[PDB]
RNA sequence: UUAGAAGGAUUGCCGUCAGGAAAUUAGGUGCGCUUAGCAGUGUACCGCCGGUAGGCGG
């Protein structure tokens, strides 16, 4: 393309399959307390 | 007083794409027919000395063009663009950069070679669980774009909806029937010997060049007595056919936006619609 | 003739320029010009009078490995053989 | 009398005299605009008729004949006499650009230029090979060098009590400056002293001055005469200088 | 002379509907007409290797009325321009033909047939050289005729200016 | 032209000796990403007239 004027590199572009219609996004989280969430404090 | 574009700017798309799909069929028994059409090795596709129809699948999601941007960095430029595109979606309803747009859906500009020898070719769009009537696609010429069909009112009308924000989305599904002849050859897409682009095991064509090919509405350019023929729509205007740009400098999206929102004009409304069908495109930053 | 004809002696015309490009490249700003000069006397080196039709010259040894503008140096490659010499180039020095 | 811009290329002097008393490297700026001098008497000797005023120095390479210890001090190499008086000499690829003005500025006098300068010698050095002399346009119509310019600015605003306890303090602030050879300042009124070169001249017994000089990259430069050198003859003191 | 245009950014390049689509047909017109007439490429441009054009350009000496090209042309509309006036110029040159010699395999049973027994590189060494000079030339494919084979054709610059014709429109010794 | 000239050079046993090493907390935070036409027609075949010269028909 042009760009700001005045050879082909390859691109990876995933897509649902022909049968499917829905995407499926699976995650989790851990809550963990904020009072023992100090890794380094340098003054008691 | 907006001087200057932002560091980063850029416009999502408003017409996705599938990455096109191909199958082998008859025309007599077309809707209870569908066969595999494997790439069957330099790679060269070819159809069964049966089957005699090609049935290019594809399809498109239409969104809103406010809701398509991803990143500004000056609100000044924002509110500016949503008011330009407000005073468009008010003037005219978008029908006619959609009649553009769903015109190359209905004239088999998609299947950018593969219609040479098409007898009898159909094109049949869904929107919805709701089957249109047929889209007969060798009347319609490839130069002139029509305005007076009661259907392609009706699909173009409900792009436009989408298109001005009225509806959030609107996906099309079109299966299109060749009748290329008997044990005859369909060009798909080609990817970096002559390597055939495979989807899904099967052939089909690259969803760039599809969408390059619903893209050709461009016929308000600087240069048209002259050429008298609609090329695809970039920043430029680079058909890569003739081999010249076709708007050095004067009509280019660059100067064109640096005179709608940079500058308060009332542009007219020719170069009005080539503003919007950039925007359907992104990349136009600093 | 002068004249790359046969594809067969073609892999050495590459490893040649290979085993004296490897490790041989040099920015343009010191390499030799491509003085017109030189396809000149090649024309005259046998007959021609101008550069033959589909055939067009090549530095054995790639300009930028290092290489020299003199006649024993260039030869005439095919066009689609030039191709496939320039993709072996473009591939192997990493321009 | 039109003014033109000739460039010799790559100019590969061979064993030039790098000693000058004092400064030992650059040779003196004397002698490479007495080459002008030479190139231009040579060619007013033919139908030439070619007088240039002003020459432009540009060093691209270097290299003194000597060793460098195992300290980083180099000694010098002189060849072997046929008692070794003081001397040095170094190898230079450099440029030149001759600010020529006259009859006629063509492509035809760079012919003539490049057969008259095989004859001559730079500092007392052979000339080995030249790559092209061509006429110049602009400031990109030069290849990527170092000019000579006179940094004379930086030795008179230098902290000291004589000018050479400047020329140190000079040289001990910024690096880039060379300490470099330009004129001859007279030690006695001229006159007919016997055993001249060419008894018809008037001859002045001199002693050479010397300066602080700097070098200016190619396209970082600004202007031409910015880097063109002069011949200026005050009385009693013969000297090139950069105005 | 009668122009027919390719329309261009249509879609496909110039040369294939130059091969399949305006040659294929005229090659019939021109071989049942018993008045021979001629093909010519305007925009001809022999830059590193041909690019027969946007345009050709048929010509003659009311046969070309007789050549009923409104309607010979009428299925690739949306593809090819019939220009309708037929106007005489003499800014034209015509062109030859370049014979590509022929696959060594087709060579050697030629001459092993009637020819000598021992027959090795030399065939390697004039088939290949004579080829990659004509293999650059501008290229047209046509389907057979009688025979079921792909033939290249390559076409040239002759400068003849005048001449007699050949039953695909170019010249012939 | 700090102008004007120059043969540094013949020759060599660098070798014997060895404990580097003992101790540690890298690390805590993050939008990559908006858009993109691959080919000169894939590039050619099969026979004919003849001393491995040239051509020709489809």
């Amino acid at each position: 393309s042009k760009g700001h004027e005045m050879n082909p590199q390859k691109s990876q572009s995933c897509t649902l399959s022909t049968e499917c219609d829905t995407l499926r996004i699976d995650f989790g989280i851990k809550v963990l307390p904020v009072k023992e969430s100090m890794y380094s404090c340098s003054d008691y | 007083t907006l001087k200057s574009r932002p560091e980063n700017l850029s416009f999502a798309r408003c017409l996705n794409t599938t990455e096109a799909k191909f199958w082998q069929t008859d025309f007599l028994k077309r809707h209870t027919f569908k066969l595999p059409l494997l790439i069957t090795d330099s790679q060269s596709c070819t159809l069964s000395t049966e089957c005699d129809t090609l049935r290019i699948d594809f399809g498109i999601k239409v969104l809103p063009v406010k809701e398509s941007m991803y990143s500004c960095s000056d609100y000044n430029y924002r509110t500016a663009i949503y008011q330009k595109i407000d005073e468009y979606i008010a003037e005219d309803g978008f029908l006619t950069l959609a009649k553009r747009y769903v015109n190359n859906i209905a004239n088999a500009r998609f299947l950018w070679r593969n219609r040479k020898g098409a007898e009898i070719i159909e094109t049949i769009v869904t929107i919805e669980d709701k089957e249109y009537p047929s889209f007969n696609s060798k009347s319609f010429n490839l130069d002139t774009f029509v305005e007076d069909n009661a259907t392609i009112n009706e699909i173009a009308q409900q792009i436009a909806d989408t298109f001005a924000g009225k509806r959030e989305y609107l996906n099309i599904y079109v299966t299109c029937f060749v009748k290329i002849g008997c044990a005859m050859e369909v060009y798909p897409s080609q990817e970096m010997g002559k390597k055939l682009f495979k989807f899904e095991g099967s052939a089909g064509m690259h969803s760039q060049k599809i969408n390059n090919a619903l893209r050709t509405i461009d016929t308000w350019y600087p240069d048209y007595t002259t050429y008298e023929f609609p090329i695809p729509v970039e920043n430029y205007g680079a058909a890569r056919s003739i081999g010249i740009p076709f708007r050095p400098d004067t009509k280019s999206f660059y100067k064109l936006i640096d005179r709608m929102i940079l500058k308060n004009e009332d542009l007219p409304i020719e170069d009005k619609h080539y503003v919007m069908a950039i925007l359907i495109r992104g990349g136009m930053f600093s | 003739n002068g004249c790359l004809i046969d594809e067969a002696l073609l892999p050495l015309i590459i490893d040649e320029g290979k085993r004296k490009g490897e490790g041989n490249y040099r920015p343009r700003h010191l390499r030799d010009e491509r003085k017109e000069e030189t396809v000149q006397a090649f024309l005259d080196k046998y007959g021609y009078c101008n550069i033959p039709v589909g055939y067009e010259v090549h530095h054995i040894v790639p300009l930028s490995q290092g290489g020299a503008d003199s006649i024993k140096n260039m030869i005439m490659l095919s066009i689609e053989h030039h191709e496939r010499v320039t993709e072996a180039h473009a591939s192997y020095f990493k321009w | 009398m039109m003014k033109g811009y000739i460039l010799l290329e790559k100019v590969n002097i061979e064993n030039a005299n790098a000693f000058n008393n004092i400064i030992v490297g650059i040779p003196a700026i004397t002698s490479f605009l007495g080459f002008a001098r030479a190139l231009e008497r040579k060619l007013n000797a033919k139908e030439i008729a070619i007088r240039i005023n002003g020459v432009g120095l540009e060093f691209h390479e270097y290299e003194l004949k000597g060793y460098k210890n195992k300290r980083g001090q180099y000694v010098t190499s002189c060849p072997l006499p046929g008692h070794i008086m003081n001397q040095a000499y170094i190898d230079l690829n450099m440029s030149f650009l001759l600010e020529v003005e006259g009859p006629h500025v063509d492509m035809s006098t760079c012919k003539s230029i490049k057969s008259t300068m095989e004859t001559l010698r730079i500092a007392g050095g052979i000339i080995r090979n030249y790559k092209k002399i061509r006429l110049i346009d602009t400031l990109a119509d030069i290849p990527y060098g170092y000019f000579l310019t006179l940094r004379q600015d930086n030795l008179n605003d230098a902290a000291g009590d004589d000018m050479l306890d400047k020329m140190i303090h000079a040289l001990q602030q910024e690096d880039t400056l060379v300490p470099i050879a330009v004129g001859f300042k007279a030690l006695s009124e001229v006159g007919h002293v016997e055993g001249q070169r060419d008894p018809e001249k008037d001859h002045c017994f001199v002693e050479s001055i010397f300066s602080l000089g700097g070098f200016e990259c190619s396209k970082i430069l600004e202007d031409i005469n910015s880097c063109l050198w002069r011949y200026k003859t005050e009385e009693g003191l013969y000297l090139c200088t950069i105005i | 002379s009668q122009i027919l245009i390719i329309k261009p950014g249509t879609g496909i390049s110039p040369n294939i509907i130059i091969s399949e689509d305006i040659f294929p047909v005229l090659h019939s017109l021109f071989v049942e007409h018993d008045k021979k007439f001629g093909i010519t490429f305007p925009a001809y441009s022999f830059d590193k290797k041909g690019h027969l054009g946007n345009i050709i350009e048929v010509l003659s000496e009311e046969a070309l009325a007789s050549l009923c090209l409104e309607e010979h042309l009428a299925e690739v509309t949306d593809y090819v321009k019939v220009k309708k006036e037929i106007t005489f110029t003499d800014d034209y040159v015509l062109f030859k033909r370049i014979r590509e010699e022929n696959q060594y395999e087709t060579t050697a049973r030629r001459m092993r047939k009637r020819g000598h027994t021992e027959l090795g590189r030399p065939l390697e060494m004039h088939i290949k050289k004579k080829n990659q000079q004509i293999f650059c030339h501008a290229y047209i494919k046509v389907k057979s005729a009688s025979t079921g084979q792909s033939y290249n054709i390559f076409l040239a610059p002759t400068d003849i200016k005048h001449g007699s014709f050949s039953a695909y429109g170019l010249l012939r010794g």
